[PDB]
């Protein structure tokens, strides 16, 4: 998925906010890796929605 | 405080010690008695019985 | 530097008293 930078720290077990709560949520008993990179070079245009 | 039980901090203390070493001065809360000598007795010397 | 060939350097591998025995140990 594509998220805002302030939300990257929210993609983790046990976290709450406007994401990982009534949004994509990981299990607490989670095995795996969350891999992320800055996509601004593709998404720098003023797309809005 | 909002995380589930598996993600809360736990304080861990590990007490490591070898038991078959000849000298030891670390502990022993039992009371000593008179050493009888020259007579069949049940003895306990620094944990060795 | 110079080199030497010694047969010295044994140490007590344990903390107990033994006498009049030949004890085989590994360390
Ligand atoms: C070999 O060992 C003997 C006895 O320690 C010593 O006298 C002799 O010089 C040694 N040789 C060499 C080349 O170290």
């Amino acid at each position: 998925f594509v998220i805002k930078g302030n939300e990257v720290s929210q993609i983790a077990p046990g976290q709450t906010g406007n994401i990982a709560d009534y949004n994509y949520k990981l299990p607490d008993d989670f095995t795996g890796c969350v891999i992320a990179w800055n996509s601004n070079k593709l998404d720098s245009k003023h797309s809005g929605n | 405080p909002t995380y589930g039980v598996g993600h809360q901090p736990y304080r861990v203390v590990v007490l490591s010690f070898e038991l078959l070493h000849a000298p030891a001065t670390v502990c022993g809360p039992k009371k000593s008695t008179n050493l009888v000598k020259n007579k069949c007795v049940n003895f306990n010397f620094n944990g060795l019985t | 530097q110079s080199y030497t060939n010694f047969t010295r350097g044994v140490y007590y591998p344990d903390k107990v008293f033994r006498s009049s025995v030949l004890h085989l140990t590994q360390d």
